[PDB]
RNA sequence: GAGAGUUUGAUCCUGGCUCAGGAUGAACGCUAGCGAUAGGCUUAACACAUGCAAGUCGAGGGGCAGCAUAUGGCGACCGGCGCACGGGUGCGUAACGCGUAUGCAACUUGCCUUACAGAGGGGGAUAACCCGCGGACUAAAACCGCAUACACUUGUAUUAUUGCAUGAUAUUACAAGGAAAUAUAGCUGUAAGAUAGGCAUGCGUCCCAUUAGCUUGUUGGUGAGGUAACGGCUCACAAGGCGACGAUGGGUAGGGGAACUGAGAGGUUUAUCCCCCACACUGGUACUGAGACACGGACCAGACUCCUCGGGAGGCAGCAGUGAGGAAUAUUGGUCAAUGGGCGAGAGCCUGAACCAGCCAAGUCGCGUGAAGGAAGACAGUCAAGGAUUGUAAACUUCUUUUAUACGGGAAUAACGGGCGAACGAGUAUUGCAUUGAAUGUACCGUAAGAAACAGCAUCGGCUAACUCUGCCAGCAGCCAUACGGAGGAUGCGAGCGUUAUCCGGAUUUAUUGGGUUUAAAGGGUGCGUAGGUUGUUCGGUAAGUCAGCGGUGAACCUGAGCGCUCAACGUUCAGCCUGCCGUUGAAACUGC
């Protein structure tokens, strides 16, 4: 544009949006879980995935992925949710939070034991 | 706590009885119309008014303000 | 926090005894665990850029983070980036005191200097950062002058041959004349891969 | 009123102390109307800095100093009458000859021997 | 001042996206030794119990319950000063509220300093005490007259000087009027100073035109009243004022310096720190006072809550408990020793300000978890031999740091009481005074003893093979095994290491610096034309833009040099930044007139 269509209107600058703007900038919520069910990942990708409803303390429902092998999560259990998406999955763009509140950690783990709330074996 | 209450009220029964007599005294001056009466009652009410100045009812530039505007009434009758 | 593990580890990793000399480097020269001496995999220059780095911070017991405050104090100073780097980690109070050879190794220096042998300008001081000045005498103890490592680690040493240093075994003690010239230190690290790695 | 007072403004542990020319009813470290010297007490000399012209200045007008305030002025020698002299001139007091008795008062340095013959 | 990947069978572009890097008052998972120095309800101006947070003066007065025979002192009462500060919060507010620069010939200012004058007489009440809620008595530096102030206020006149219009200042007055405190340090009037406020201005100050007209004390005048003060501030002719240079309305927000970030331009936020503003359960009204949105004041009206049958209380945005909400943030701690504040003649009293201690992976910095010798044990992995490995076990030195004992600073300098030059101020010499505190530091016992985890390992990317097998993983290319799970090794880092959230840069993805529009998104269907933007050549003025000189103005943090923290973070000093704004002098090439 010219120098004094510039002065007459200006540029315009668009904000961003969050990746996961349910959780309201806070780094991890609370929520309940309404059903906890198995689902199927995208066309080139075949499996069995463990994902849950879950229903924050801001009302908000969200499909959190239950990462890890087997858990223990039921109707009714609260449990921490974080962020981050799954790719093949569409639609679930949050964590479960193993080894905090209702959730318990992933058993028989040794490696990567933190990211999935495992205790030091002895 | 009565202490401060019952000297606040002391203190504004005071005040507003002497704010009050001058208020009236300026009152009933401001409809005079004999000149030598209003002549003869003039120093009588700027004392007062002074007064209260002094004892800190009104403010000095307050009895100043009401001397001027009494002098030059009692100047133009 | 100290390294405190295996030597001969990183001695053989490396090729160069970084840690004095050792029996160990001969007949063993590959780099440990089981997949050692089996070719050479092509390495990138970032691989040789962070190998030079580690090979630095392993031969001066410096961490990390200590190593990158090096690297701003080096690019914040007047000269070569590198040249100032070598310089100041071998200005090091530890350093100073293995090259006046009152200890075998940087690390026997590291722990006398820790376990309050060694004075500074008549004072105890026992940071092994410490940065020593030229004009400066570093000596040992006078509580401590008759210790048996010490005696047996300057029994040898009547060379003193360093140009940067003085060393005066009267007094036990030993001065810093100057900031000695990169082509002078005697470290196979190239400063200059470092340089290009921490700036990029 | 008018006030000659220290702020202080070192760490934990180690207080160092600014003087300056603030309103009474001003926070202790906040607004001042000027800044007269610094004060700091942990070296046994106990250093002082101040500028005497202002200092004089402020309490010629006067400015109310505190207790400490007060006697960091009369060390500096402030705290004179040579001024109100009405009666007298040019009355040198010269008491900063004095006033500098230098205390170059050392501690004699001791040794232990190290008698480890084995 | 530098990155990478990703549309295709392959290529060059356009374009978004995702990962690398830095930061946090963060949270979560695994794990955890110390010291120093920072920080600690980010969610609601949420709710509760208890305690503290503002008192002091017996050199003001009547007195004397707690002691020596009213005198030590002191409960209560009258009285003086203070509680408008310190401290807390960010609701409201788009406004001279804030920043920057000014003006007041339209202003006020307790306590403090200086100078000039003066402190003469008198009167009446009512607290407490006493007698019953009502009555009686009495004092003051409480309150109120009279006298004196011609330094003050008001009115008039004269003279002189002068400014920026209203006017200002200074001699001359005559006239009227206005004060005081005493006790063992003080009081009153006036002027100046200092300090602190107030008012008014130039410029700057967020989105929505799917908000275009708004305004009737509204714009100006005359007069009056009122105020510290000018003024439609208020009250009794004219029709004006503000508006596409964005009025009015709606939404949102406390504003700056800092801080962070980037080569810069710029962008983000005002957590801790400093300045200004607003507020104190919600509204309204004032009183007292030098000063009031009255933060530990009052009255009224609301709602909520508590304790009691006549009613009475509270406001947690002061400091500590607790509860709730939340992903999440601590002791119902010590001391007034230091600094500051109030009161007091001083000694001194008070101080949830403050200084400290406690708790919290905890932001940053520093240190340790041993040092030098020791051959290829046992057990794990791979293939008889590599590897873990000089690693272990042995033997010899050290004790930073834990443990036990002892010495133990500095932070504290004035005090008060004695003097000495003399007429009050200072200048010297002494006593006592440390929460932290067995904390710094120092020294001796005998001891390797008490102290390492976390995330990667197919490429990008630094790191490898065996055993398992949908279970899974995942930033991308994607992988169901150099990618899943375990084992052995190796690689980052290291008392931390990872994950999530948020912000900034590369990102030129709003492009003034610094992008585009034939076909990738993008020329209005075409003209005329209003506001606006731009303007051939030449001469002469002006000085608005522009250029230059001089002057004023602009804590902490941030940049070279030191100094002190054993080093370092950090603290502190000094040189180098002021690179904006305002005032005043010049220049005339260019733009404007
Ligand atoms: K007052
Ligand atoms: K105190
Ligand atoms: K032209
Ligand atoms: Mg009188
Ligand atoms: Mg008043
Ligand atoms: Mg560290
Ligand atoms: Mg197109
Ligand atoms: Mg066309």
């Amino acid at each position: 544009p010219t120098i004094q269509q510039l002065v007459r209107k200006g540029r315009e600058s668009f904000a961003d949006k969050s990746k996961s703007p349910a959780l309201n900038s806070c780094p991890q919520r609370r929520g309940v879980c309404v059903r906890v069910y198995t689902t199927t990942p995208k066309k080139p990708n075949s499996a069995m995935r463990k994902v849950a409803r879950v229903r924050l303390t801001n009302s908000k429902e969200v499909n959190a992925y239950i990462p890890g092998e087997g858990h223990n999560l039921q109707e009714h259990s609260i449990v921490l949710v974080r962020g981050g998406r799954v790719k093949d999955l569409p639609g679930v763009r949050y964590h479960i939070v193993r080894g905090t509140l209702d959730t318990a950690g992933v058993n028989g783990r040794t490696q990567r034991r933190s990211k999935y709330g495992a205790k030091r074996p002895k | 706590s009565e202490k401060r209450i019952r000297q606040t009220n002391a203190r504004r029964l005071h005040n507003r009885y002497y704010a009050r007599t001058a208020r009236n005294a300026v009152k009933a001056f401001r409809a005079l119309t004999d000149r030598t009466e209003a002549e003869k009652k003039y120093p009588v009410l700027a004392s007062m008014l002074d007064r209260l100045a002094g004892k800190n009812i009104i403010h000095k530039n307050k009895a100043a303000n009401l001397k001027s505007k009494l002098a030059r009434r009692i100047n133009t009758l | 926090a100290r390294y405190t593990g295996p030597k001969s580890k990183i001695a053989r990793k490396f090729g160069d005894p970084i840690f004095g000399a050792d029996k160990v480097l001969s007949k063993k020269n590959y780099p440990p665990g089981q997949h050692g001496n089996n070719r050479r995999r092509k390495t990138s220059e970032y691989g040789l850029q962070l190998r030079e780095k580690q090979k630095a911070k392993y031969t001066y017991g410096v961490l990390e983070k200590q190593f990158r405050h090096l690297f701003h104090r080096a690019q914040r100073a007047k000269g070569v980036t590198g040249e100032l780097l070598i310089q100041f980690l071998e200005a090091r109070l530890d350093n100073v005191v293995f090259r006046l050879g009152i200890a075998p190794t940087r690390s026997a220096a590291r722990q006398l200097v820790s376990h309050r042998h060694i004075t500074v300008d008549g004072s105890v001081v026992n940071i092994p950062s410490y940065s020593v000045k030229p004009g400066q005498v570093i000596g040992v103890r006078e509580r401590s002058k008759s210790l048996e490592v010490i005696a047996d680690a300057l029994t040898g040493f009547n060379h003193s041959k360093y140009p940067w240093m003085e060393w005066d075994q009267s007094s036990l003690s030993g001065k810093l004349l100057h900031m000695p010239d990169r082509t002078d230190i005697p470290e196979n690290i190239k400063e200059q891969l470092i340089v290009e790695l921490y700036s990029k | 009123a008018t006030k000659i007072r220290l702020q202080r403004h070192g760490r934990k542990g180690y207080a160092f102390y600014k003087i300056v020319v603030a309103d009474s009813r001003a926070p202790r470290d906040g607004k001042f109307i000027e800044r007269i010297g610094s004060y700091n007490p942990n070296t046994n000399p106990a250093t002082i800095d101040l500028n005497f012209e202002r200092a004089l200045y402020w309490i010629g007008v006067g400015a109310q100093p505190t207790d400490t305030a007060r006697n960091i002025l009369s060390r500096e020698g402030v705290l004179m009458m040579k001024h109100l002299l009405g009666g007298v001139k040019k009355g040198a007091f010269d008491q900063a000859a004095a006033e500098n008795k230098f205390e170059a008062w050392l501690k004699g340095k001791k040794d232990a021997l190290n008698n480890m013959k084995a």
